[PDB]
């Protein structure tokens, strides 16, 4: 087993009140099963898209999720891994 | 030079439950998808039929299509010869295609991985394990390498169908393979370390470096490429400083996109 | 099921060729093989054919195997008697002992023997331990006559058979009828298109 | 290349446990069950990797299998069935796609034993008429009164099986084809020449291979116990 490295990043420079994505980037798991969740302020973001799986040439697995979102002073943003690698699910936030 | 790359994925759970899936690149631009769920292979691009001709490219579907039963069944059985050697879960790897070098030469390789492990290899007209694999799987090698068929159709997928196919994906994919993204550029400090961060660059070589005027700042690490959705480039670079310094702190980014112009930021 | 033969079965004259085929959905399809099953016995292979239009032969038995078509057939050139078997068709899924193996119902094929010298005759023969219980032997008829069950089912009639003497090159039919008595050979045979020529011995 | 299996032939009854056996001197990895019924093709009960491995093939129930050593593979029925009467194909092959079948082993399952009756054995001597007329000799066996049709007949002149002038019935005759368990005859002819019919240092016989009870199977009645067994009639040439 390989634990998940994940890497919380946006497409942009950040805005307060303007339309920006936020990448999840996880890599370096092995087995491939995994799930991914986006989160803000703790619940759910729906409608994430996923790259396809792929591997490098060390064998080791990595996915991007993305998603739409909008950056304000008070929310936070949030990328969740559950993997067999780990007992409790990693939680990476978001910071500028 | 590029490299395409097919790289499978299939895992076992146990001896009913299996999945197989497939991602295609050539260089770092993925041109297919296969999923378990779906009956043909996807195109991501819109020249990743390459130069092939339709009758060309069902014929190799179909071979694909049959493959992905062959194999799923192939493995569950090739875990019932061994057993209780190994036993599910498993995890089966395979990386496939050519590299491609000036005019005509290329380089063709297939490489397996058990769990994880690099393993096993189709070199030359046969399949060998590679240093380090353990010696139970010169059964399964002994079992693959009595398919004659299986033998001739591998040898000519990578001596003649992969080169042939990807010098006619360089010519139909030549404008995305070529195109020229310019990175922008901004500037964040964490409790104090400065963070440059560089985004939306295509190709992936770029400079990214922290200046005081003409001084180069040795201690400025960059990280990772980290990839956008939209098939662009991520970099970030960090410069370990003293709390009170940052006056006359530059990020300096150089690219091929930005033609001479060189990105200049400040704090 | 994934191998069909046809026909299911056909009856030829000794000296015809004849044809079989094999039609099958089996995926991938890396061979194909045509067994012979002599009735009460094992599978004695014929020929495997391999390639995608492959041709093989081996004696008088030859064959073809389109894998476009997912077809074969099987040719038997000038039949003889032991021809008399059902024929199998195998399609074997993979090159390797990873493989299945998918059988056709086979195709019954029987042979009429040429009979060249008909000298038909119904013949009486004793028990080696009893001058009391005998039987009646009715011997080399040609194959355009047909042997049929007795009225009495006191009286048991066997159906024609066919002898070969390999040694001599010559082959014969009989049939035997014996009954619990007042019952004689003359008589045994009554219910059947014997030829007017049948010997009957004193 | 070659693979034995045994019994050749069972007769069993519903309820009994039966055991089919196949050995290989080949050293081959692998090993497979099939069964044969007419109206479809071979089909895969069970099969082998190696000792102490068994796998299920397309139609598992009702059979257990075993591999105790490279050699062997059995196919066991706990509690058989009218329905697994059957011929049973043994095969073995190594790496290759080959495989090297057995002779085969048809097995018989009745709901009772109660009928079961080896035959009585009959040889009729060649008429001295058809002698006269074709210089031919015909012999006769004649097989009766047995039950169930499990029969081989066969033909041995001075203690060697003979092929050559031999015909018998493909299929036996219902004595009584009115009642539910009748009794069955069989007969076959062995034709040869006069000359070797007249010589009397020629010793004929007809043996007749019966396949019945078992020295395990329980037999209550009063007449004798209607084991497996050869019955066989027997005559000399004579001028
Ligand atoms: C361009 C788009 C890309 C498509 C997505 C990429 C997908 C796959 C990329 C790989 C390319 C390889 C394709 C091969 C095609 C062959 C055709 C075929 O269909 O081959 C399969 C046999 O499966 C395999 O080839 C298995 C692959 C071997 C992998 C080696 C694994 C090593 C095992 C190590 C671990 C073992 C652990 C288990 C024990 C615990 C069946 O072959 C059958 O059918 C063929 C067509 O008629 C015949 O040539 C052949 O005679 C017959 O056997
Ligand atoms: C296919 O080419 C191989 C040699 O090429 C290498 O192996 C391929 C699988 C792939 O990795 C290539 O990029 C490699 O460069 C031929 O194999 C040779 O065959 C000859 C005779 O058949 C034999 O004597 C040699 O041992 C083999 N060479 C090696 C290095 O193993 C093979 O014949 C080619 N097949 C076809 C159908 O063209
Ligand atoms: C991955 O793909 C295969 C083929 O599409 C799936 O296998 C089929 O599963 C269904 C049950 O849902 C069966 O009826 C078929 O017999 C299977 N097809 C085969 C074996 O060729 C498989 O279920 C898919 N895996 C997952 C996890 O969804
Ligand atoms: C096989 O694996 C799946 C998914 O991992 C699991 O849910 C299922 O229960 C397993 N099958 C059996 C028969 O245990």
């Amino acid at each position: 087993q390989k634990t998940p490295q994940i890497q919380v990043y946006s497409r942009h420079p950040p805005e307060n009140g303007k339309p920006n994505i936020l990448n999840c980037y996880v890599t370096q798991f092995h087995p491939p099963h995994i799930e991914i969740q986006m989160l803000k302020n703790g619940k759910k973001i729906p409608k994430v898209e996923m790259s396809d799986m792929s591997f490098s040439k060390d064998w080791s697995f990595y996915i991007l999720a993305h998603t739409e979102f909008t950056p304000t002073e008070t929310d936070t943003y949030a990328c969740r891994v559950k993997h067999a690698s780990m007992a409790e699910p990693k939680t990476v936030y978001w910071d500028r | 030079n590029y490299t395409f790359r097919c790289l499978q994925m299939s895992s076992f759970a146990n001896r009913s439950w299996s999945r197989t899936d497939s991602v295609v690149w050539l260089g770092d631009l993925q041109t297919h998808r296969w999923s378990n769920d779906s009956a043909t292979i996807s195109f991501t691009k819109p020249w990743s039929q390459g130069k092939l001709s339709n009758q060309q490219w069902e014929k190799l579907q179909h071979m694909f299509q049959v493959y992905r039963v062959s194999f799923t069944r192939d493995i569950q059985e090739l875990v019932k010869m061994m057993s209780p050697k190994e036993d599910y879960p498993i995890e089966i790897q395979l990386s496939a295609g050519c590299e491609m070098y000036p005019g005509n030469a290329s380089e063709s390789f297939l490489h397996v991985a058990f769990q994880g492990k690099y393993v096993v290899r189709f070199w030359g007209t046969s399949w060998q394990t590679v240093p380090g694999a353990p010696s139970w799987l010169d059964l399964p090698i002994k079992v693959l390498n009595a398919d004659q068929g299986t033998s001739a159709t591998v040898q000519m997928l990578l001596n003649d169908t992969c080169p042939l196919f990807v010098r006619g994906l360089l010519e139909a994919g030549k404008s995305d393979l070529e195109k020229q993204e310019k990175p922008v550029a901004w500037l964040s400090s964490v409790p104090r370390q400065l963070v440059c961060h560089v985004s939306g660059f295509y190709p992936k070589p770029v400079w990214v470096m922290w200046m005081r005027g003409d001084q180069e700042q040795q201690g400025t690490h960059r990280g990772d490429f980290l990839p956008n959705a939209d098939e662009t480039w991520y970099l970030q670079a960090t410069l370990d400083v003293e709390a009170g310094e940052e006056a006359g702190l530059a990020c300096r980014v150089k690219h091929s996109s930005l033609g001479g112009q060189d990105i200049i930021l400040y704090w | 099921t994934q191998v069909e033969q046809s026909p299911q079965s056909l009856v030829v004259r000794q000296g015809e060729n004849c044809v079989l085929q094999c039609n099958y959905s089996v995926t991938p399809d890396n061979h194909l093989r045509w067994f012979k099953q002599d009735t009460g016995k094992g599978l004695v292979s014929l020929t495997v054919l391999v390639d995608q239009k492959d041709k093989t032969s081996n004696g008088r038995y030859s064959a073809t195997l389109d894998k476009d078509a997912k077809h074969s057939t099987l040719h038997i050139t000038a039949t003889l008697l032991d021809d008399t078997a059902t024929y199998i068709c195998v399609v074997g899924d993979r090159g390797s002992a990873l493989g299945r193996l998918h059988f056709g119902a086979g195709t019954q094929l029987i042979v009429i023997p040429d009979i060249q010298n008909p000298d038909p005759a119904v013949y009486q023969l004793r028990d080696s331990k009893s001058s009391d219980k005998s039987v009646c032997l009715f011997t080399d008829f040609d194959s355009q006559t047909n042997v049929s069950q007795s009225k009495d089912s006191d009286v048991y009639i066997t159906d024609k058979c066919v002898l070969d003497m390999r040694s001599m090159d010559f082959k014969s039919n009989s049939a035997v009828a014996w009954s619990n008595k007042d019952f004689a050979c003359a008589n045994a045979f009554n219910n059947s298109i014997i030829p007017e020529d049948t010997f009957f011995p004193s | 290349a070659a693979v034995t299996q045994s019994p050749r032939n069972k007769v069993a009854v519903t309820g009994g446990k039966v055991t089919l056996s196949c050995n290989q001197t080949n050293n081959h990895n692998n090993m497979y069950w099939y069964r044969q019924d007419t109206g479809h093709g071979l089909r895969l009960i069970h099969y082998s990797y190696g000792a102490g491995s068994t796998e299920k093939g397309d139609i598992p129930d009702g059979y257990k299998a075993s591999r105790p050593s490279q050699e062997n593979f059995s196919l066991i029925l706990e509690l058989a069935t009218p329905s697994q009467t059957s011929v049973y194909f043994c095969a073995s092959g190594d790496e290759g796609y080959t495989q090297y079948f057995g002779p085969g082993t048809r097995l018989l399952v009745l709901e009772d034993l109660r009928n079961v009756t080896p035959p009585k054995v009959s040889l009729f001597e060649p008429s001295k008429a058809e002698i006269s007329h074709t210089q031919k000799a015909t012999l006769v066996c004649l097989a009766t009164g047995f039950y169930p049709d499990h029969v081989e007949l066969s033909w041995w002149v001075n203690g060697k099986e003979v092929h050559s002038g031999v015909c018998t019935d493909p299929q036996p005759l219902k004595e009584q084809p009115a009642l539910n368990d009748s009794r069955y005859s069989l007969s076959s002819r062995l034709r040869v020449s006069a000359t070797f019919w007249q010589n009397p240092r020629n010793h004929f016989r007809c043996q007749v291979q019966f396949y019945g009870l078992s020295e395990n199977d329980e037999w209550t009645q009063d007449r004798a116990k209607p084991v497996t067994q050869i019955v066989s009639a027997e005559a000399w040439g004579r001028a």
